[PDB]
Order: C-alpha cells, then structure tokens, then sequence
C-alpha cells in the first residue's frame, strides 16, 4: 500500500496549496475592502457632514 | 490611504488570479485521488 | 489496510468539495467588491469632483 | 455597471449559501476520518 | 501502515481547521462587504438624488 | 445598520486573525505529510 499512500499524501499537498492560494486572494480581499474602508472614512464621511 | 482605481483593479485582478490557481490544485488533488 | 485507504480518500474528496464552495464565494465576494468600486467610480468621484 | 441593490442581495446570499455548503462538506469530512 | 495512516488523518484534520478559519474569514468578509452596502444604501444613495 | 468605524476595523482585524490561524494550520499539516 506504499503507492497508494504517497498518492494520498501528494493528493493533500495539492489540496494545501489550493488552500494557500485561497489563502493568498483572502489576503487581498482584505486590501480592496480596507481601500473602500479608507475613502469612505476620509473623502465620503466628511463630505456629508460639511 | 485608499488605492487609486489603477491599484485597486491591480489587486482585484490577483485576486481572480489566486483563485484560478486554486481551482486548478483542486483538479490535480481530484487527479491524484482518481488514480488511487 | 484498503478501507482505510478509501476512507482517507473520500475525506479528502469531501475536503477538496468544501475548498470548492470556498472558491464559489470567494468568486461572488470578487464581483460584489467590483460592484462597489464600479459605484464609486462612476457615481461618487464625479459628485466630489463637480 | 454597478449592480443594482436587488442583484447585490442575491449576490451576498449567493456568498452565504456557499459558505454553508463549504462548512457541511467539512463536518462530513471529519465524520470519516472519525470512523478509520 | 497503520502509522502512515494515523499521519494521511491528523495531515488531512490539520487542513480541514485550514479551512474552517478561511470559512471564519470568508462569513466576516460577508459583514463587512454588507456594511459597505449598507452605509451606501442608507447615506450615499439619497444623497445624490437629494 | 452600517457598522461604525470601530466595529468595522474589528471585523477587518478578525478575518486577517483567521487568515494568519488558516496559514498555520496548513504548515502543520504540511510538516506531518513530511514525516510520512
């Protein structure tokens, strides 16, 4: 059963790195939603309150 | 400070980037898990 | 040891199954942000500008 | 084209629901793995 | 095998609590991209057609 | 009810707090694959 445990092992490293890449496109969603955060704070808010 | 519509099309660009890779580690695990 | 190979092996189909809803949200999460920058840029710049 | 605030709403329940489905693959992945 | 398959199991526990946080992650990605719609919904929207 | 900008820079701290805990997770099922 070597082989099938060294597909089985290779099959998770291939789920781990989907993860990571998921991992990676989570990191950036969190810049684009602080980018919408910082404008609204610093352009929109003031603007409507003068 | 806010990214400028160049940056943030940048970033939003990665992030489907990041994404497809994803999609395709999940194709070789699927693979991999066939051939057992 | 081959029904515990197939369990491993159908866990880890059902983990690859989660990882693919994860990239179903994380694809919707993409256009709701493009959504709300597409506002922006079209409606709320040109406002603050004129 | 922004989406319209309807659309928005289908799109964030599209978001949730998936998000629902990931975590009942998850619960049933562990379930195996309890029974080697 | 019975080591090798103790290890496949506690690899593929370990991701799957990988992808439980990303799950965590992705339902506060939810409320937060909500609260941009809100305060657009609420204060921005009426206030380009008032 | 749009949180307020406290409430809102608690829940960007919480999803990066899950995203670095995802991130170990990942190394340490990496490092028992290793083992095998």
């Amino acid at each position: 059963a070597r082989s099938d445990i060294e597909k089985l092992k290779e099959a998770i490293r291939d789920t781990n790195k989907a993860v990571q890449s998921v991992q990676s496109s989570i990191g950036n969603l969190i810049v684009a939603i602080k980018s919408v955060q910082d404008y609204v704070n610093k352009e929109i808010v003031p603007s409507i309150a003068r | 400070v806010a990214l400028d519509p160049f940056d943030f099309s940048i970033v939003l660009n990665k992030i489907k980037s990041q994404l497809e890779e994803s999609k395709e580690w999940i194709r070789r695990s699927n693979k991999i898990l066939d051939s057992i």
